[PDB]
């Protein structure tokens, strides 16, 4: 919502910010206002770049930083790859290294032509999701479950503390 | 005057000793024997220095390998300096009765900005334009060049300094912070960078909290070396506060936006280092692949990978991740919204940012601005404060709390939204303390009831005893004041504190005790906002302009130059038979840091119970944190924070050299049961029923009949 503006309508983003970004295959500071003159004539063409899509390719995301709306989408699509737990691995430097060549995809599909990290992510999907992906996959979601279970028990003590110490005062 | 004390004999340099300065040492040498940590309480403000130096000498001498060195703490400089006077004295007096020098060594240690020999940096106060002044002229990159000898301005002091003080350790003395500034002068040497050297080799070394509280300087030089060492705080009844500062960290929009500029500079110089020189700043890869400073204290601090984040463009981008998200969370319009655990997990899944990796971020970021030889840490500072918090958010948050403010006090609508991180309890951040060093004393003076602190302090106490002064004149006569003219009740609530009526006694108070009191006298108020209501009101009356008559008035105000300025000329006035009336603040920091002697703040005024507001949110978290844990319950911690902050307060005039005065509190609240206990006892024993809730003017009276008696010689 910091943004001076569209790169072509810069009206609403100063009468109000509500409008939020729009991803795109091109990786675009996109505005609703806009989205609708985009679906008027194109049906899913970048104005300036007439990068073709397919439905529109359009997803909402919230942060004024266009290079960090790329940059957390292309990391979302990544997790989903080299998601496998660091104790997978015994050796020490195999934790994160792996890490950093995941972020290096990153900063490479981000800018540079992304058609050797698509070979590459093939290559890793056919050899790891043999066994390792869907494993991680399923233990990602016993996290996220179980996370989702301990904040609830937190608040169900700590309302438990509220009525208790109430019942106290009361009694 | 040599002491047969029970556990040995004690030099002293003064000719006599109050019984309580016997109890204080009985005890003092009890908790040294026990080689715990413990707590007391002394009443003088000077004398407790000496007795406690003398005993600590002596237990040196006695059990050298007991105790290795002293670590007393002071709250400021201008103090400490006091501290490093009087432990000269004593060491002059024992190097007489010996006859020879020994082999003792006693220094002060202070900031590069408060003591320096650098032209360059001496015009510039600025302690961080310090920091990184220094920092930029002894930098390994500008020592490599210094080496090289080219043209270029090197700071000689340092490099003589490695040259000769690495080869020759000070012998021994006892060097001030101004003549240590002499002696570097005259050496060609640091007095910053010897004193620090002679840490390595000192018996005895002074310095204030925050260079051995806070991880980031303390460790450095508390480091293990003083595995069994007597560290003392003095005056340390506000040490809660100050640990907690020392973790908490603040976050504003301005210092957001400060970071983000410096992120375009740090890209920007990145991009200028990869075209200028590139191989040898990459041999930090290399290093970093083996495996401003970290907030992490000792067993906290982890070293094991940098993480995920390996290279300059890696950093940066996780940089950038990080802070959009703090933006947009600021940005948030809401509520006041509190998430220790909640922040860290929704951060990792909202921007993909995992908790250890971002641990990691501070040391990285040391790391890999020392690489980019910049100009000086000044100008990057916010963004290592940001640093800073993002690796203390992803180290912990079982103690502490994200607190987030898009709308400020006192501003029905701000465009500066702020996001706090205070820390709930001081345990967390004192505890290395209390477990690198064998036994740590917290000697304080107008302490509040020693109980609490165990309790918010997480220490087993050996000795808990109370020393009262004892005198043959009855130095202090404090008395409350609850009943005025009109019999009417003057409590400073939040819902009296419109009361003209009230306003109008405390107005009638003031005048008739300026009227009577000899020249010099200062009024402590609750808040800002009610001193200045309560001067309206009077400007509105004729009750000012009487006082302005009988005594001249100065008022303080946030402004620490008009504070300054303000307080000099009351200085004078005292002097003077004009006198003066200074209405100040209990918070303000010109409270904490004046001291009140003879013939200055003669008769300390306290209008209404020093009690914060009940709207900052920060408290709220403190407050019901210490109800949750240790038990604590909210109006014994509030009431509490009170009265030792009222003590603190008040409890100046009584510095030293047995000068009289008068402690009167304009407040019903404080004849109650419960606020007398809390008082320190020392005040509490002097004060009587009789004079427990005197009238406006029976305490006018008594007053002037104790300055009487006061005035009479010995
Ligand atoms: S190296 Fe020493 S003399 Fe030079 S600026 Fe730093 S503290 Fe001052
Ligand atoms: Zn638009
Ligand atoms: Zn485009």
């Amino acid at each position: 919502m910091d943004d001076q503006g569209c790169p072509r309508c810069k009206t609403t983003k100063y009468r109000n910010p509500s409008l939020k970004l729009m991803v795109n295959v091109c990786g675009h500071t996109l505005c609703e206002s806009c989205v609708d003159l985009l679906f008027v004539r194109g049906a899913g063409n970048c104005p300036e770049c007439g990068t073709p899509l397919r439905k529109s390719n359009f997803r909402v995301q919230l942060f004024e930083d266009p290079t960090v709306d790329k940059e957390v989408e292309i990391r979302k699509k990544v997790l989903k790859i080299y998601n496998k737990r660091e104790e997978d691995f015994p050796s020490l430097r195999e934790y994160n290294d792996f890490l950093e060549e995941v972020e290096e995809i990153v900063f490479n599909l981000t800018n540079n032509v992304d058609l050797d990290n698509t070979k590459k992510k093939m290559e890793i999907y056919q050899k790891e999701n043999k066994d390792v992906i869907q494993k991680n996959k399923l233990k990602l979601t016993r996290e996220q479950e179980e996370l989702e279970e301990a904040l609830e028990v937190e608040r169900q003590e700590n309302e438990q503390r509220r009525l208790f110490i109430q019942k106290e005062e009361q009694l | 005057m040599k002491l047969n004390v029970d556990g040995l004999l004690v030099y002293f340099p003064y000719d006599y000793i109050y019984p309580e300065q016997f109890s204080y040492m009985r005890e003092l040498k009890r908790t040294l024997d026990a080689k715990g940590h413990g707590v007391l309480e002394m009443p003088s403000g000077t004398g407790k220095t000496v007795s406690l130096l003398a005993l600590i000498m002596a237990y040196q001498r006695a059990y050298p390998l007991e105790v290795t060195k002293l670590i007393y703490c002071s709250r400021t400089v201008p103090e400490i300096e006091k501290v490093i006077e009087e432990l000269r004295k004593l060491l002059n007096f024992y190097e007489k009765q010996e006859g020879e020098k020994l082999p003792f060594l006693g220094l002060a240690l202070s900031s590069r900005k408060n003591l320096c020999i650098h032209p360059e940096v001496t015009p510039l106060r600025f302690g961080k334009d310090v920091d990184g002044k220094c920092h930029s002229l002894t930098a390994s990159y500008v020592r490599a060049q210094y080496q090289h000898d080219t043209s270029l301005p090197h700071c000689r002091f340092y490099e003589e300094f490695d040259a000769h003080g690495r080869e020759v350790p000070l012998p021994a003395g006892i060097y001030n912070l101004d003549d240590l500034k002499a002696l570097g002068r005259r050496q060609g040497w640091c007095p910053y960078f010897l004193a620090r050297y002679s840490i390595l080799h000192a018996n005895v070394v002074v310095y204030s909290y925050h260079y051995l509280l806070d991880p980031k300087i303390a460790d450095l030089v508390s480091k293990e070396l003083a595995r069994k060492a007597v560290v003392v705080f003095d005056e340390a009844h506000n040490i809660d506060n100050v640990c907690i500062d020392s973790m908490s960290v603040n976050l504003t929009r301005r210092t957001l936006d400060r970071c983000q500029g410096n992120l375009e500079t740090l890209q920007k110089t990145v991009l200028r280092i990869k075209e200028t020189d590139e191989q040898r700043l990459r041999d930090e890869y290399r290093r970093l692949v083996e495996g401003a400073n970290p907030v992490l204290p000792d067993e906290v601090l982890q070293e094991a990978v940098p993480g995920s984040i390996r290279t300059a463009e890696h950093f940066l981008g996780f940089l950038r991740r990080l802070l959009e998200y703090v933006k947009w969370r600021l940005r948030v319009q809401h509520v006041v919204q509190e998430s220790p655990p909640a922040f860290l997990s929704g951060l990792a899944q909202r921007v993909c940012i995992q908790r250890k990796p971002l641990r990691f971020c501070a040391e990285r970021l040391r790391s890999l601005l020392h690489t980019l030889e910049i100009t000086d840490l000044a100008d990057f500072s916010p963004l290592t404060l940001l640093a800073n918090f993002a690796t203390l958010v992803s180290t912990y948050a079982k103690g502490f709390t994200i607190i987030i403010e898009p709308f400020d006090d006192r501003t029905p609508t701000i465009a500066n939204p702020i996001l706090h991180f205070s820390c709930m309890d001081a345990s967390l951040a004192i505890k290395p303390v209390f477990e690198r060093f064998q036994s740590v004393i917290i000697t304080s003076g107008t302490l509040s009831p020693l109980d609490i602190y165990p309790k918010i302090l997480d220490f087993h106490p050996v000795t808990m005893a109370t020393f009262t002064m004892t005198l043959a004149r009855v130095c202090l006569c404090p008395m409350i004041i609850g009943r005025g003219n009109d019999q009417v009740a003057i409590s400073s609530k939040f819902e009296t504190r419109e009361d003209i009526a009230v306003i109008r006694n405390y107005g009638n108070l003031l005048l008739e005790m300026s009227a009577v009191v000899p020249d010099g006298i200062v009024a402590f108020f609750t808040s800002y906002q009610y001193m200045e209501s309560t001067v309206a009101s009077w400007y509105e009356q004729g009750i000012l302009e009487n006082i302005q008559r009988n005594k001249l008035l100065f008022i303080e105000t946030q402004d620490g130059a008009e504070t300054s300025v303000a307080l000099e000329k009351y200085q004078e006035a005292c002097e003077n038979g004009r006198g003066a009336i200074l209405l100040s603040v209990a918070r303000g920091k010109v409270s904490e840091g004046i001291d009140f002697v003879h013939h200055y703040g003669r008769a300390v005024i306290m209008f209404g119970v020093p009690y914060v507001y009940t709207q900052s949110r920060i408290l709220k978290a403190r407050l019901e944190y210490l109800r949750d844990q240790f038990q604590i319950r909210e109006n014994d911690f509030l009431t509490f924070d009170a009265m030792r902050h009222a003590a603190q307060c008040v409890g100046r005039a009584i510095r030293g050299k047995t000068d009289y005065g008068l402690m009167v509190f304009a407040d019903k609240r404080f004849a109650r049961g419960d606020k007398r206990g809390k008082l320190p006892r020392w005040i509490q024993e002097h004060l009587t029923d009789a004079n427990l809730n005197l009238t406006v003017d029976e305490g006018v009276q008594v007053a002037k009949y104790f300055l009487r008696q006061m005035a009479q010689p010995f």
